[PDB]
C-alpha cells in the first residue's frame, strides 16, 4: 500500500508546511492591520490635539 | 449651523469615537486574528506535523 | 460655522468612512478568524477524530 504511505506523509507534510506558514504569514498581516488600528487611534488623537 | 456643527461635531466626535472603538476593535481583531492564526495554524498545523510522526510506526 | 461645519461634516463623513473601513476590516478579519477557527477546529477535530479511531493502532 504505497498509497497509505503517500497519504500518511502527504497529509502531514503538505498541510503542516502550508498551513503553519499561513498561520504565521497572516499573523504578520494581522499585526500590521492591528498597527493600522493603532495608527487610527493616533490619527484620532492628533486630530483632537490640533 | 452652530447646531449643525455641534451635530456634525457630534458626528465627527462620534466618528472619532466610533473610529476609536473600531481602532480598538480592529486592533483586537488584528490581535485576535493574529493570535488565533498564531495559535491555531501553529498548533493544528503542528498537530499535522505531529501526524507525520504520530501516525508513523 | 459654515467652514467649521464643512470640516466637522467632512471629518465626520471621512471618519465615518474610517468607521466603515475599520468595521469592514473587522468583519473581514472576523470572517478570517472564523475561517481560521473553523480550520483549527476542523484540523484538531479531524486529528482527534482520527486519533480516537486510531488510538487503537
Amino acid at each position: 500500500l504505497n498509497e497509505l504511505q503517500a497519504l500518511i506523509e502527504a497529509h502531514f507534510e503538505n498541510r503542516k508546511k502550508e498551513e503553519e506558514e499561513l498561520v504565521s504569514l497572516k499573523d504578520r498581516i494581522e499585526r500590521r492591520r492591528a498597527e493600522r488600528a493603532e495608527q487610527q487611534r493616533i490619527r484620532n488623537e492628533r486630530e483632537k490635539e490640533r | 449651523l452652530s447646531d449643525k456643527l455641534k451635530e456634525a461635531e457630534t458626528r465627527a466626535e462620534f466618528a472619532e469615537r466610533s473610529v476609536t472603538k473600531l481602532e480598538k476593535s480592529i486592533d483586537d481583531l488584528e490581535d485576535e486574528l493574529y493570535a488565533q492564526k498564531l495559535k491555531y495554524k501553529a498548533i493544528s498545523e503542528e498537530l499535522d506535523h505531529a501526524l507525520n510522526d504520530m501516525t508513523s510506526i
